[PDB]
Order: structure tokens, then sequence, then C-alpha cells
């Protein structure tokens, strides 16, 4: 394969140079047409050379042309020269510079951006830098340390605008490969790799993009689910913390990887978990952790058996198919504001030694020591939506979580946009149209968001933090009812013109205190957190505090299950993992399997399999598009009498909900729920019924397991029921027809 | 298992990306987005059967396996390149809700690379269509074009001369001498003569496909101009010596051939784009791509559902719209990196500025077409890794009422044409009070519109007259327009020229008058070339064209709108004086530069050295210039109607030579060495050289060297 470069004179002519790869040499052609103010012949001296090549004429005098060769086992080199006429003058380029050649590379093209292979198997290189004046390719063998082949790039021919870029007719003997941006030699890593090597920690921060292509993957017969938003439970768990621990069962170097959750599908389906949510899986560093990533298109090498990073594509790939076959979606948990730069060359790795200037904030913000990322600049915009795009082609992902989401309405200043272009682009993008996009305003930064109403074009969904902290009080004796009833309903103050199922709510994450410690830890440090010990700090033989506690953990899950919206478990709130009273998501250790045979954990399982059962037979109320009608809820008080809204000493309420009657086609019944957060025995009684109709109790939380829950005494209607202290209950309406 | 032609090509489920139809793995996948229908089927043609109006295969596509989100994508395993392809598409037909869907029209992909609809420039298909079926062509697995190893030129924008030029109009007429008149083989054989003109860029008049024909059955006149684009990746292809050859293919070629015969003679390639509106017209006119695909989408819709009228042509594109943003920057991208042009015009530039209805309050949780103060698209041009390093040359105005030169949002990236420079330096040059000062501005750059936003003067794009409006020389001819014979009854054009016609109205006129208007031509001439800035001037101003006082010549395929090469002959000496004076730019170092003249550089003469006379009475400026190459320059304009003698500036040790003076016959009015009587003619002026004096005619120009004397 040839290559030719066409250069415009100094004088108003044209110069032909020509590169053939002769059948190991290399030969260069030069041919110069035209004759005007020229005459007596041309000499080509190699840029002050004091030697020279005559040029011969070819046609008839139309051109004079010239050959050189070289000798092979010459690494990619430049041939530079230079014309003169039979008077001393000197032609050079249109530039007024040296007629330069590249000699064992190709030119390349810009597009597409990172490494790609043609159908002939030659290998294009592309990557954009506005602000580098310089750029260099190196290439390393297996082992490398220090760069086989490296190859400058000429800023004329291997540039189009601000991409640079290079082809090489092969790469063989070759595993890895970088790029060095001005005169600075410390290699940085290809933002678009597809594949990446491993994080080495030099004596430095270095990582190298693998010069090997993923293989094609069988995807099968596989399907997204689509399951409809309103109909989704959803289980947050962390992939090395699932199944680290021996009590898994897991073969060692399998446990804590895609694998090991892949292991574990029956314990979601009896849970009655159709949703996964994972803690984020892009590459990081050990020192910060995984809430600051630094590549975008790979999962973490560590969460794969082998360790590499092919390896953990495939994992990846089969735990999404495993997933899928069994009617579960995978969410990823996305960090798109921030990386794990510096601010200093020991901790370059990758965009901040490309262009500092587009990729990053300048100066970052005020009370902060990470690189916070310029989302609304249109490369980073690019390189999110590529991102974005390749997860969901590719992996068969069905959905993100964005952290930090109140970072992503910055501007490059740091101001406030009113009209942010990048979640614009999410939700208008036709690929991703189908997929679930929900923002969580929490962050892993030491500052914390401001509050403001989030742009959602009626397609966000939302992690509602005000159910949780609304909640906690409740159950602390330090809200008022209004806020319960607000907050049982679906949330209508904020999801107003989208709909409950568009509130993820929650009562514990993976940051705070988990639901064991919420009820066993209240120091003056931990006030926000809204938690009461129940009487005694930490562990404790009391009889009675024991009881309280498993009173609360049964009313947390009832009231999270209970409500309007989605409802978002964390892992270990299911089998009593403590933290020992610490708010650090760090502080979290591996799940314990041991456990799962216990009283504990088969009351807390078997309530939630109940709770997910009963959500899912009487979707009617619980997995509704709308908000209820205000014509079938009525609010009671101790003794069907008016609930006390202002007095914030009625910790207690009661909700009738009538059944709806569709005529499209059944007669279902109607729900009565009491709660009493109150530390002494409530009298309620019941609504009056129809005729021949009878209360059936479902769930009384201070009763003994088991039977507290139960798929049981029937009571008429205008009866009095006894609620005890902490307790919530659960009535059905049962037509003795 | 399925099939398509014949049991011989199997049907896939391909690929969301990339848009369009893309050549891979022995077949071709095509992708389109729709988010409003609810089917959709491919539809090919061979070339026979499009004549005939037939579709010869229809593919339904399946809404399980063949869409992802809002495209619609499927595979097709076999040799099609040779066969033509639209699609159809079903759903709501509402047009008070914006929607147009309707299962018998076959619409063209916005991506095609090449559109097939008739052959030869104003010739109707058979039964006088003026509308025929269109249907976009399909790729070869491999490319048939050798560049012959061009590489960009990147001249620096200071450096430019920019020649706009009508592409069938260069060598339509007769006396061209051309193979193929009209075509863009034809113009490769007049590229030497541009050359030798001193130009080195040619800005191209829109060569995006268009139907000539659009308005033929009413009345009965062409469309001339092309601002009616109806597929942005396509090249005109009436505009090909070839037609439909092949599919298009030999079209594309030949547009390519064209850019690199310009490239190989160091002339660069800028195009004309019109990306604020489209040939589908209001409600009442036709579907060809857009408004059967996506029609709320692309068009900007009120209310009700009727379409805004910012453009003034029957719609409006929704440019900042993300959809119609990844278009757009996919379709410029496209351009750059398969055609190799080196820059682009905007027309109609401040709709790209104009608010989308997608953050109205009531779509998220300032209305539509509000100007923005960063538009999303503007910012992704700017900003973009391969557009952000070209030219990009913007029309700040649209005729919604906007007008935005000076104040355009720029990113320090964006030029404008200056439509302030025209106004002024039309209305001192014809003599009128209060214009000295805003012409000496002129003279520098404009400095007061780009210098506090951190602009440089080349940004400014300078020019006299352009292809709308009045030629150079109906400008010293004509008072008003006469625009009749486009039937509009004179209503349609520009209505506030500011022109004088030198004495008297039309060409015949005394000979005193003729003798003015040839030294008001030289007297633009030397303005445009000696100005801060990128000056451009319009195709055949160089020699004087004419089309009758018509300022509004867009309907008329006709040898008012041609080149004359017969009549560039009579006049050689207004061409040669042109080129004189470019080659004078381009020999100078302080003519084009690339910051703002000092004052230590530039200093302002009057009739009298140092004492300029900015007053509004005034009609005369001076100044005189350092240069690095020729020592010293002395520039007046006398716009008076009085002769004037005027002092020259003392300089101890040197004497100033005369260039250039406009009231003198040619070939003296451009003194070269050519010329075997230079000394002698430069010798009868030396008792008024010799005193520092210099006498000028009313309505003339000179430039002076200075030059040592020991």
């Amino acid at each position: 394969a040839r290559s030719c470069y066409r250069f415009r004179t100094d004088d108003d002519g044209v110069v032909d140079v020509a590169v053939s790869g002769e059948d190991g040499g290399y030969a260069v052609s030069v041919e110069v047409p035209g004759t005007r103010g020229r005459e007596g012949g041309l000499v080509l001296r190699a840029s002050g050379s004091g030697e020279g090549v005559p040029l011969a004429p070819a046609a008839g005098g139309a051109s004079l042309a010239a050959e050189l060769s070289f000798d092979p086992t010459r690494a990619p080199f430049y041939l530079s020269f230079l014309l003169t006429d039979a008077s001393g003058a000197e032609i050079r380029t249109h530039r007024k510079t040296s007629f330069r050649v590249p000699v064992g590379v190709g030119p390349g093209s810009p597009a597409p951006l990172g490494m790609s292979i043609s159908g002939d198997g030659a290998v294009n290189f592309a990557v954009y830098s506005k602000n580098a004046n310089a750029v260099s390719l190196y290439l390393y063998a297996a082992a490398g340390d220090e760069p086989a082949l490296e190859i400058d790039l000429d800023p004329y021919i291997h540039r189009t605008g601000n991409v640079w870029h290079v082809s090489l007719a092969s790469v063989d003997g070759y595993v890895s490969y970088a790029f060095c941006c001005g005169g600075i030699r410390r290699p940085l890593l290809d933002p678009y790799a597809k594949v990446i090597g491993d994080f080495v920690s030099s004596n430095s921060m270095r990582c190298f993009a693998s010069l090997a292509i993923a293989p094609s993957y069988n995807w099968g017969r596989d399907r997204h689910p689509r399951l409809p938003l309103e109909k989704l439970v959803v289980y947050r768990a962390n992939v090395a913390l699932f199944t680290k621990d021996r009590s898994s069962g897991l073969p060692d170097d399998a446990a804590g990887t895609f694998t090991g959750l892949s292991a574990k599908v029956e314990h979601f389906r009896s849970l009655g978990v159709n949703a996964i949510l994972l803690e984020p899986v892009f590459p990081f560093h050990q020192v910060k952790g995984p809430y600051f990533p630094y590549h975008f298109f790979s999962p973490m090498n560590l969460y794969s058996s082998k360790g590499l990073s092919v390896s953990a594509i495939k994992s990846m790939k089969d735990m999404v198919r495993v997933m899928h076959r069994n009617g579960i979606e995978v969410l990823l948990e996305v960090v798109f504001t921030h990386t794990a730069e510096g601010e200093s060359e020991c901790q370059t790795i990758s965009m901040r030694g490309i262009d500092n200037s587009s990729y990053y904030i300048a100066n970052g913000i005020a009370g902060c020591k990470a690189s916070i990322l310029n989302c609304n600049h249109p490369v980073t915009q690019k390189l999110i939506l590529d991102s974005l795009r390749h997860w969901v082609l590719d992996f068969h992902v069905d959905g993100f979580c964005f952290i930090n989401a109140p970072f992503l309405v910055r501007g490059p200043g740091g101001e406030y946009l009113s009209r942010p272009p990048l979640l614009e682009a999410i939700t208008f993008d036709p690929v991703l149209s189908m997929t679930k996009i929900i923002a969580d305003p929490w962050s892993p930064l030491d500052i914390s968001n401001v509050q403001f109403p989030f742009p959602h074009w009626k397609r966000w969904a939302e992690v509602n933090t005000r159910f949780s902290i609304d909640v906690r009080k409740f159950l602390k004796r330090e809200a008022l009812i209004s806020d319960l009833a607000t907050r049982l309903c679906g949330s209508g103050d904020l999801f107003s013109t989208r709909g409950p199922a568009f509130s993820f709510n929650h009562v514990s994450r993976n940051s705070g205190l988990s639901l064991v410690d919420l009820v066993s830890f209240s120091n003056d440090d931990l006030l926000s957190e809204s938690s009461w010990n129940c009487g005694e700090e930490g562990p404790s033989e009391n009889s009675a505090v024991l009881q309280t506690r498993l009173r609360q953990i049964r009313n947390f899950l009832f009231i999270l299950f209970v409500s309007l919206g989605v409802p978002v478990l964390n892992m270990g709130d299911e089998c009593g993992h403590s933290a020992a009273g610490s708010v650090s998501y760090k502080d979290r250790g591996p799940l314990n399997w041991r456990g799962m045979k216990t009283t504990f954990v088969k009351e807390v399982t078997g309530f939630i399999s109940f709770l997910t059962a009963l959500r899912s037979r009487r979707g009617d109320i619980f997995q509704r598009r709308e908000f209820l009608k205000l014509e079938n809820i009525h609010w009671y008080g101790s003794d069907l009498c008016e609930p006390g809204w202002d007095d914030p000493t009625s910790n207690f309420l009661c909700m009738h909900i009538n059944a709806e009657v569709d005529e499209m086609a059944s007669v279902r019944g109607d729900l009565y729920i009491c709660f009493n957060a109150n530390e002494e025995s409530v009298s309620a009684a019941l609504p009056a019924l129809a005729e021949g109709s009878v209360w059936l109790r479902l769930v009384d939380t201070s009763l003994a397991f088991p039977g507290f829950f139960a798929t049981v005494q029937q009571v008429p209607g205008l009866s009095s029921y006894h609620v005890e202290a902490h307790t919530c209950v659960l009535f059905e309406s049962k037509s003795a027809l | 298992e399925r099939y398509a032609l014949g049991g011989a090509c199997r049907v896939l489920a391909g690929m969301p990306a990339p848009l369009g139809a893309t050549a891979l793995d022995g077949g071709v996948n095509f992708a389109v987005y729709s988010a409003g229908a609810s089917a959709a089927s491919l539809c090919l043609f061979t070339p026979d059967d499009l004549e005939a109006d037939e579709v010869t295969e229809e593919v339904p596509l399946d809404p399980l396996f063949n869409r992802t989100g809002n495209v619609w994508h499927v595979f097709i395993e076999g040799e099609l390149h040779n066969m033509l392809y639209g699609y159809r598409f079903d759903g709501m037909f509402a047009p008070h809700c914006g929607q147009y869907f309707d299962v018998s029209n076959v619409v063209v992909d916005p991506y095609a690379k090449a559109v097939i609809s008739r052959g030869e420039y104003g010739v109707p298909g058979p039964g006088g269509d003026c509308w025929p079926q269109m249907a976009g062509m399909i790729p070869l697995p491999y490319s048939t074009f050798d560049w012959q190893g061009d590489l960009p030129l990147r001249y620096p924008q200071k450096d430019l001369v920019i020649y706009e030029m009508h592409l069938r109009g260069f060598t339509k007429h007769s006396s061209s001498n051309v193979e193929h008149p009209g075509t863009y083989i034809g113009a490769i054989s007049k590229l030497d003569y541009l050359k030798e003109l001193g130009v080195n860029c040619v800005e191209l008049m829109p060569c995006h496909e268009f139907n000539e024909l659009e308005y033929f059955s009413c009345s009965s006149k062409m469309n001339f101009w092309g601002y009616s684009t109806i597929n942005f990746f396509s090249p005109m292809i009436r505009y090909s010596s070839g037609g439909i050859r092949n599919c298009g293919r030999d079209a594309i070629n030949e547009f390519k051939t064209f850019v690199r015969e310009a490239h190989k003679r160091g002339i660069e390639v800028i195009m004309d784009v019109v990306f604020n509106h489209t040939a589908e017209g209001n409600e009442k006119g036709p579907i060809l791509s857009f408004r059967g695909i996506d029609n709320s989408t692309y068009y900007m819709l009120a209310p009700k559902g009727e379409f805004y009228n910012y453009s003034g042509c029957g719609n409006t594109f929704n440019c900042n719209h993300p959809v119609v943003r990844e278009f757009i920057v996919d379709c410029l991208r496209y351009w750059v990196t398969e055609m190799h042009v080196d820059g682009f015009r905007f027309d109609l530039a401040s709709i790209m500025t104009r608010g989308c209805s997608l953050w109205d309050p009531v779509n998220v949780y300032t209305t539509t077409g509000t100007p923005l103060a960063t538009p999303p698209l503007i910012d992704m041009i700017s900003n973009d890794p391969i557009l952000g390093d070209v030219k990009l040359i913007a029309e700040a105005w649209d005729a919604g009422g906007l007008y935005q030169v000076g104040q355009f949002p720029h990113w320090k990236i964006w030029s404008e044409w200056n439509g302030k420079y025209r106004d002024i330096v039309r209305q001192f040059i014809k003599g009128t009070d209060g214009f000295a000062g805003g012409f000496a501005e002129c003279l520098c750059g404009s400095p007061h519109l780009y210098q506090a936003g951190g602009r440089k003067p080349w940004h400014s794009i300078n020019f006299v007259c352009a292809h709308d409006g009045f030629t150079l020389a109906d400008l010293v001819t004509y008072n008003k327009k006469y625009n009749s014979s486009n039937g509009e009854d004179n209503r349609d054009g520009e209505n506030h020229n500011l022109s004088w016609n030198c004495g008297e109205e039309g060409e015949f006129a005394g000979l005193s008058v003729k003798r003015l208007r040839k030294r008001q031509m030289r007297n633009f001439f030397v303005s445009l070339m000696v100005s801060q800035g990128v000056p451009m001037f319009y195709m055949g101003d160089e020699y004087g064209h004419t089309k009758g006082g018509n300022n509004n010549t867009y309907c008329h395929d006709h040898y008012v709108n041609y080149f004359r090469w017969d009549k560039k002959e009579e006049s050689s000496d207004l061409q040669r004086f042109c080129s004189l004076m470019t080659k004078f730019r381009k020999q100078c170092e302080s003519l084009g530069l690339a910051d703002f003249p000092t004052a230590q550089r530039l200093h302002w003469h009057g009739h009298q050295p140092g004492k300029p006379d900015w007053s509004e009475t005034s009609r005369f400026v001076a100044f005189s210039t350092k240069d690095e190459t020729k020592g010293e320059i002395y520039v007046a304009f006398n716009a008076s109607h009085l002769p004037a003698v005027v002092g020259l500036p003392e300089r101890p040790g040197y004497r100033w030579e005369p260039l250039v003076d406009t009231g003198k016959p040619a070939p003296y009015d451009f003194l070269t060495d050519d010329l075997p009587d230079r000394a002698h003619a430069v010798h009868l002026f030396s008792h008024f050289l010799n005193s520092n004096l210099y006498p000028m005619l009313s309505y003339s120009s000179i430039i002076l060297e200075l030059q040592p004397d020991d």
C-alpha cells in the first residue's frame, strides 16, 4: 500500500511525494510539475545536505522526478528535504518549512475516536487534544515498562482540526499503547479505549490501553424484561461485599465477582425482587474508592474471577444474561461529575494530561479536593453520551441511577444553568428513549448538595430523601401525622404531575445507619440520623429493649412496603447486617450468609416476601400509575374520630381505603391501616361495612412469629381493636356472600 | 428466517447507529429516527421502476426486533448498490396536532447521500411532472475517488480574498467555450483565471440538492439561486454533467473532482448552507423528507400547530432541538471529512439562536423562538473537535426582525458578514454628510464592534456588493430598483439601496458621467482592498457586470445571471486594475493585520498632514501607515464634488512616488514596470511631488509610496 502527499510550495507550485512499501525497504518518489520562474533543473538536498539528488525529466520536460531508497529495520522516521534551482534559491513549502514526509506510518483518519481496525488489518488511532502542541504514540510489548516503539506525530499531516490521528500497517509484537501530550513523557490512557490494562502505581499512576479487541458475544434469545415502572421492587447491592465471605458457598476467586452475584438469583426471586441496582462498577483506585472512577467504558477488573479486563467484560455480560433469563432488570449507579485524578502530575492518568481545559472545571470548587468534570462542555457531553449508549447497546443494561445528579446543572464557571444541555440531551436521545433514568441527590464529596426542582420532562425518576426522614421522625414521636399521610400516598407534593411510580422510597441506604443500627444507636453525634436506641445504647440484654427493637424493625419494613411508590431495599437490611453505629459507607462489611437459617432472618425474609406478594395481588392500590382518588381515602383518629393533624402529641393515624369498581370486566375489598407510634396502647374502631361483610386481619406487628402476618380472626364492622404500643395493623374487608 | 428479493437476500435485525445507510458485512444497514410512527417499511426501487413510480420491493419492519428506542433499523445481506430506497410510515394524521403520517407517501431518508429525481436541468418528468417521486442512493462497500494526496491548505484568515461564485452561471454562457457548460467539470477550466485574478478562496452559492422547477407550474419562473434545500447531505445532481448515471456516484465524484482541482491550484472552498428552512413549505407544501417522519420534531410549531415563519419562506427548522442538533453537526462533519470543504457560510444565521419549545414550563415540570445568549447548537459547532478549526461565517440576521451584527454569539471563533461596513462605505463613497468617522472606523477593521468581545480584525468580512442587491456597476447607474420582470409588481427587493446614478439614470449618458462611473467603481475596489478585514466581492464585479437595475434576480435562468466572458474582454482595464490592487494588498505587510492597528503605526491626515477633519461636512479621509516592506504608504479618499490639492507628510531624506490614481486614464491608473512610459509619466508630475503636493479630481483616490532620495 502506497501513500501520497501533495505539498504547495512557496513559489506557487506543487510537489508530489509517494511512499511505497516495496515488496522490506521503502521507496520515496518526488515529482515536481510545472515551470514558471525556475528553468534550469532542481536538486533535492535533504534539508541542508551537502550532497544532492538531481531531478531528471520524466515525460519530455513536463515533470522532474527523483527516487530515494531506504534499508529495512528502520523504525518509523521522517524524511526532510529542500529544493534548489540553478541560482542558490531554496524552494520551501507554503508554510515556509522543509518538506517532511512520514515513512513507516500512514496518515490515518479522524473518526472514530480511539483504536479501530480496518478490513485489511490496518490499525487507526485518533485522539482529541486542542491544547497539546505535540502528540506521540507509544507501543509496548509483552513483559512493559519502557516503550518498544515511539512515534511522534507530524502536526501537519497527522491532524484534522483538533484530532490527532495515525495509521499503522500492523501492531504485531505489541500488546498495549499509550499517548504522550506536549513534551511530557508521561504515558496517558486513551479516554475511548474499550479494553484497558492494570492500574500500576509506578515509582506515579499509569494505566495502558490494550491492543486487543473484545471477542463477539453470543447473546442468544436475550430480551429486555421491559418491566413497568409502577411494578418495580429494587435491591441495591455491592458486587464485592455481596459474596466475599466464606459463608456464601462460592468457590474461591469467584466470590465477590459477577459470577457470585449471578449464582444467588434464587435469593432475589424468593424475596420478590425484580430489579437489582449495582453500585458503581467503573474502574477506580483503592485509595479513594468506587465512587471516584478513572474510566467510563470498562468494568472494574477486580470484579472478575481472573482479574483482567476482557474477563470482566465476559463476566458482566454473563451476569446480565442470567438476570434477564430470570426476568430481572439490571440498573447501574454511574458517577459522571468527578474523577479520581488530581491537580498535579503525580496523579495524572488520562483526561487531565490530554486536555485539562476542556474536560475539567478550572480551579474546581471551593472547599473540595476532587477534579470536577466540565459536564456541560460539548466534548464531555459527547464522551458521557457515548459511554451511556455503549453500556446500553453492548451490555444490555436496563437503566441508570445518576449519583450527584444536582451537580449536572452547573456550568463551566460553577453557576446554576436554567437550561442545562447535558440533561436535555440525555432525556431526548433516541437510542436511550426506553431505558430508565433516576436522579440521586446523594453525594460522596465532602460538600452537601442544595435542593432545587430537578427538570424531569415527566421522564426522570428521583430518589425520595424526604421519605426516610419523615418515616424516621414519625417512629421517633417527632413528626406530625400529616407528614406520614403525605408520604403514604406517594408524595404528591413532589410528584404531582408525574405519579407515585416515579418516587423511589427508602428508609436506609449504604450510607448512614443501617436498619439494625437505626434502632440501636443514638448519641448526640448522630442527630442528623433521627434514630432512637429504644432505651439502651448498643447491644442490650434487657428484655423490653429487645421487644421494642423487633417491633420497630417490623414497623419500618411495613411502612416502607405499604406506601405508594417504588420500594428500594439496601443489601443486608433483610438479615440484620450491622456496622457498629458507623455512618461511613466504607465501614460496611461483607454480607454473612450463615445466619439465613435462624429465627430473625426467617421472620424478616418471610415478612418481606408477604409484603411483596400482597403488593402484587392488590396492584389496583399499590401498583398505580396515578394517585388514589380523594373520594376513596378517609383519615381517622383514635375511635373513628377526626385525626389530630396539628397536635404534636397524637402519634396515631388510621387510613381507610375504598376499592374502585372497574366496568371494563369482580369485587375487591377495602383496606384499613393503623399506625401507633405512642408508648401507650390506643383503642381503634373499625369502619362500618356492607351487609354480611367482615374485616379480616392480615398484619399485627406486635404478635409472635409465626402469625403476625398471615395470608386468622374475623372482626365485625363497628367493632373495637386494641392497638399496642409501637404497632401497625392491616385489615381487609371480605364479603360473606 | 426472512428473505426480501425473490428469496435471494437475508433480512436481519440491524443496528440503530450510525443513522442512514451504511455498507458492511456484505450488506447494508438502514437506520432512521421516528418518535411518532407506529409502523414502518423499507421500500426499494430499481432505476426503471422509479421512473414508472412503482415500488419494486417492500420490507415491513417488526416493532419488536427492528426498533431500539425511537430508531427503526434493519439489515439486508446482498448486493444493493444498484437500487434506491425510501421509507413508508404509519401513524396519526392530525394537522391541528402537527402530525402528518400517511401510508401512501414514500419519503426520502434525511441522511441519504444522493437523491435521484431528474437528470437534466429545467426539464420536467414525463407528463410535465415537476415533482416526481424521489429516492435515495445506496452506498458501495469501498471508495471510488482518488484524492492524489490532497492536504488542507490551512490558510490564516487574514490572508484570504473571497470570491463569491454561482456554479451554473459561471460557465453557462456560450462564450465560456468549455466542454460541459454549467457543470462542476466546466468550472475547472476557469480556475486559472481566478488564480491570475488574485483570489485564493471561492464561496459557492447553495450546492445542496434543490428543485429548480419548484414553482414552475404556477407562473413560469425557475428557482435559480437555490435557497430551498431538499436534502442537506447531497450535492445538486443537475449541476453535474453525468446526471443520474450510476445513481448519483458520478455527480458526487464530479464535485470531489472540482474540490481537488481547486485545492491543487491553491484555492480554498467555502460552502453556502441554508439550515433555516426546507423546501417543504407550510401546511400546503409537498411532503418529501421531514414532514412525513417527525413534523413536530423537525419544525417549530405554535400551540394550535401552525408553522412559525422566521425565515420568510414558509417554515422554520427546529435548529436547537437535540435531534436536529446532532443531525446538523453530523452533516457539517460529513462535508468537511468526505468532501474536503474548508469552511461554511450560514444563511439567516440568527434563526440558529432562537429557543426550542422543549424548555417551556409545561414540558419540563421564555417561549419558542426567543433568542438565547448561549444557544446549544452554536456551542456544539464552535467547540467541535473537527468543526472548531474551520472557517465559520454567519449572516447575522433573519426575516423575523432579529438583527445581531456585532453581537452574534461567537465564542471568539465566529466571523460575520459586516453589513454596517457595506452601509457606511456605500454612503461615504457617493458623498454624504456625517460618514467620515464611520469610514475611518471601517478602514481599521471596525474595532468598535469586535475588539471588546475579544475578536480580531479578520473576523470582519467586508463587502460592498453581493448576489442579492445591486451589482457594482448598477450601484453607480441606478437610483432605484427595476424589478418588474419578477412578476411581483416591484414589491420585492431592497428599497433603500444607498446608490447614486452619477448624474443620469440608465446606461445612456454623457462622457463625463461614464468617466465618473469608472472612477467610482475604482474607488469602491480601492476602499475594499486597503481595509483591515477579509475582502469579498461578487462574481463579475471585476469587469462591471450589469443586471439592468434588477436588484433581486433569484428567478431568472437567463444571461442576466451568467458570467459574460465576451464582455469581460471589452473591460480589460478594470480587470487589470483589480488584479493589480489585489497583488498590492498581498505585497504589503500593513494591509492584512492580525491585530487592530495602533496609533504608532497608523496616522490620520486631512488636506494638510496631521490635521484630520471629522466634522459633519467632511468628505475627505487620508492616512499613512508604516510598512516593513514598502517603507511607508499613503492613501487618500476625496469623496467631494470639488477637486483639491493636498499636502503630503514631510519626511526629510525621502520623497513620495505615485502608484495609484483612479482619475487617470488607463493604463496610467496603476503604474507598473511593464509600462514603458512609467518614468516619463512620473517625471511629468515632479513639480508637484517635489514640494509635497498632489492634485486630485473630485471622486478620486490615490496611493503613494515613500522612497529614499539622496
